[PDB]
RNA sequence: AUGAAA
RNA sequence: GGGUCGUUAGCUCAGUUGGUAGAGCAGUUGACUUUUAAUCAAUUGGUCGCAGGUUCGAAUCCUGCACGACCCACCA
RNA sequence: AGCGCCGUGACGCAGUGGAAGCGCGCAGGGCUCAUAACCCUGAUGUCCUCGGAUCGAAACCGAGCGGCGCUACCA
RNA sequence: UCGAAUUUGGGUAUAGGGGCGAAAGACUAAUCGAACCAUCUAGUAGCUGGUUCCUGCCGAAGUUUCCCUCAGGAUAGCAGAAGCUCGUAUCAGUUUUAUGAGGUAAAGCGAAUGAUUAGAGGUUCCGGGGUCGAAAUGACCUUGACCUAUUCUCAAACUUUA
RNA sequence: AACUGGCGAUGCGGGAUGAACCGAACGUAGAGUUAAGGUGCCGGAAUACACGCUCAUCAGACACCACAAAAGGUGUUAGUU
RNA sequence: GUGAUUUCUGCCCAGUGCUCUGAAUGUCAAAGUGAAGAAAUUCAACCAAGCGCGGGUAAACGGCGGGAGUAACUAUGACUC
RNA sequence: UGACAUUGUGAAGAGACAUAGAGGGCUACCUUUAUAGUUUCU
RNA sequence: GAAGACAUUGUCAGGUGGGGAGUUUGGCUGGGGCGGCACAUCUGUUAAACGAUAACGCAGAUGUCCUAAGGGGGGCUCAUGGAGAACAGAAAUCUCCAGUAGAACAAAAGGGUAAAAGCCCCCUUGAUUUUGAUUUUCAGUGUGAAUACAAACCAUGAAAGUGUGGCCUAUCGAUCCUUUAGUCCCUCGGAAUUUGAGGCUAGAGGUGCCAGAAAAGUUACCACAGGGAUAACUGGCUUGUGGCAGUCAAGCGUUCAUAGCGACAUUGCUUUUUGAUUCUUCGAUGUCGGCUCUUCCUAUCAUACCGAAGCAGAAUUCGGUAAG
């Protein structure tokens, strides 16, 4: 059985488990897009595509 | 995979029985009513001390739905559905695909 | 130093407690063997504070 | 698994305060009128060890 | 901040 | 006792998997300086532990051969 | 024996098919009598080697070469 | 080890997932990682063992598919029994005539693809160059390519043939 | 794993011996004739006939089968140029 | 929990636990409230503790790293990255 | 921990629900103000 | 005296809760566990020229992708090479000649295709409805995929024609439940209307252990039914590996391949190692070493007799009969 340690990505939040080699464990569709910057209004962050 | 938002189709319609034009639309699961029978037996089922009753499903495999369709028949209103192959990535707006283009 | 069905510290090839010994106010009776509603641990270096 | 120390303590057939050399409870006299109202006088007769 | 031997 | 790796300038290390030994330390001479030290330039050293195939042809291909550097070695 | 990882400038460590990042190190100028520090500047990465797929990879998949890790229990 | 955390009688308390334990999972009436007794209970067993007279006739399978299926079943096959409709044929683990299909053995690589050995003869606007010379698609020589015809060996996942 | 035949389920005759090989498959008997295997003695059957080879101071002896190889020998025989 | 005396108990609150805040558009049951409907009922708001957010705690459970370069023989590495 | 019941007799504040008026980045808020009823924390 | 409509107690609802209970903790497998998927499938080969055919056999691949990369029609011919054309070179774009496919067809691989199935262009949604028949896997059951027609309605083309998804071989899912579309049809059983619920026909939401349970460990304290179908001792077949002996001779040995050694190569022997297999044994063959004590083999360390030497003597090496 595998114990694993993970960053939380959105958070910085440490999780630890552990669970068998064998048995199914879930995984998400991560993806990474690099978005071009223009000028930035209150907070939110401002990101264009090429489309 | 990517279709149109307009489709020429036969429509069983007892007027039409011919090809018309059919708007489509996807088809969404659709909300669960309570008091359907399933749900009645189900909540007495649960009803009192015994645990869980009914299995509950987690081996789970399918990473894909089957996507599938609704046909509004423009002269009619008569709904009706055909089914499509699994596809991760759905989309009815149709940027076309253009052959001649870079990258 | 007991079996771990006499304790919930009990059993290993090592004298060892392995869970954490500082136990929660609404635990209940068989678990408060330990340190019972802890604030803090360890030695206290400075006063009483009081 | 088994009932434990504290837990058997409780019920108590081994752990019940032993009372064969006590002189009885330590008390203070009962406030009837006296102890409310002005005083009385007592005497220290003796004074003993309590096991 | 440091500054080779006679 | 076997399986592997390597023994290159006085010292150390790349080497090129086949045709040429290169770098640093060291030493010698020169420049520098009042003379040295350091610093700069130039040469010195190299069959690379003994025989095979031999690329026309071999240090490095690999075959054995003396030095070293690791890994294995009842059993219930 | 079986399986898995890793090889990015001189050094350490990031790197996501549209094309290399940072710190240290290095060089040049200026201050200083000189070096250090300081201020102004610039450069260096067959992305171990071969082949493949791809319109094209350092990345993606085989081959090799090297440095490691994990298995090694019941007798 | 021996004046004590000592040794002991009698009474008394603590009862089974409970007691008691200076802690070994030890003790709890020769029983303790859950006492003993009775019932549910003739518990359940895809597992082991056994399975009672004679003779006659026929006579196997360990294979297909599915099963948390691999020591077991269901199914199809093999085999018995009951027969039923007709009476020498609407048959045959066979041969012959005629017609098809195969791409394995074998064979081939001066035939395709892939691998491979060695020469010669050329083309140098032609790779590296060595020379004649200022150089010149000028000239010569050597050495890796490519071209020509040749030779030697191969292929379960190559092939004309077969 | 393929095809066929056997053993399991199968006795008899042979292979000394043996589940499978060889021969042949079985009612109870009698008479003859054979199979495979054998005919010195054990052992029923010729110490038969015929042509040659071999002497071995660890011979060789009959399928499956119970092993024996590379390399040699002026031993001996028959051959080739 | 640790186990006489002497000396000494280092660094880590990120994880799991324990515990103390509430200043909060997070989550938030039943009962109760409002709206729709003819009613069953539906929809929405509010919302206790807890969970989530944030402090404290190691004589609580436990944890306490690699790689390079450099010294006037070489080696080593005080030093530096 | 919450709701109902047990369970009666009293008040003093505060918050929100609908109407109207001012301060704000055709106009949505947020800051406030004045109302007749309605709930809820102290 | 305290305290007071709070506490308490009763009933529901939310939390916490291995303290306690119940249960589970896949299969294949050269023993099992780790590993892997050979568990649902696809290509080529093994596979022995019909078909079928195994292993934890070999090299690979799938759980996706496309409103075009589907359907039709039309016009062209690709890869590569040679000879040229400024910048422009080996590689930018253009033209000519050859070019049976050496390209491209979504991917793995194999087949197939040259006025096309490839590339470009034009128009479309036959990737549509009703359901039956058939092939493959096969029990001639299902799922999935595919084939050929019928009744309709269409697309495309001048037209014959072609078209029920992708050029073919893979790309996916039962019952119960939930939900949607059709008929707006049936029922709610004392009679009606309207909500609501239950039905019929057809799809999805998913079971990858892929004919489909809802599921973590440990036991050296262990228990039971069995198993030599299955390991660890010994034995048996095998001898890689361990060990021993031969054939040949490039070389070493002052000169010389063999006194003594003998690389590169190769044929054998032994079961004293250590593996491999699982035939016997799991209703038990007592399991390492030492002590004791006997016996056997020889591949002889010494001793007896000999032979050879780079053996003058001594000492030593090689070798024969030899296990007394």
């Amino acid at each position: 059985k595998v114990h694993l340690v993970a960053i939380d990505i959105f958070t910085g939040k440490k999780l630890e488990d552990l669970s068998p080699s064998t048995h199914n464990m879930e995984v998400p569709v991560v993806k990474r897009n690099e978005y071009q910057l223009l000028d930035i209004d209150d907070g939110f962050l401002s990101l264009m595509n090429m489309d | 995979v990517n279709v149109p938002k307009t489709r020429k189709t036969y429509c069983k319609g007892k007027t039409c029985r011919k090809h018309t034009q059919h708007k489509v639309t996807q088809y969404k699961a659709g909300k669960a009513s309570l008091f359907a029978q399933g749900k009645r037996r189900y909540d007495r089922k649960q009803s009192g001390f015994g645990g869980q009753t009914k299995p509950v499903f987690h081996k789970k495999a399918k990473t894909t739905k089957k996507v599938v369709l609704r046909l509004e028949c423009v002269k009619c209103k008569t709904r009706a559905q055909l089914t499509l192959k699994r596809c991760k990535h759905f989309e009815l707006g149709g940027e076309k695909k253009q052959k001649g283009q870079a990258l | 130093a007991m079996n771990p069905v006499d304790h919930p510290h009990g059993g290993g090839n090592h004298q060892h407690i392995g869970k954490a010994s500082t136990i929660s106010r609404g635990a209940v009776s068989g678990q408060k063997a330990g340190l019972i509603a802890a604030r803090r641990t360890g030695l206290l270096r400075g006063s009483q504070k009081t | 698994g088994r009932v434990i120390r504290n837990q058997r303590k409780g019920a108590g057939s081994i752990f019940t305060s032993h009372t064969r050399l006590r002189q009885g409870a330590a008390k203070l006299r009962t406030l009837d009128y006296a102890e409310r109202h002005g005083y009385i006088r007592g005497i220290v007769k003796q004074i003993v060890h309590d096991s």
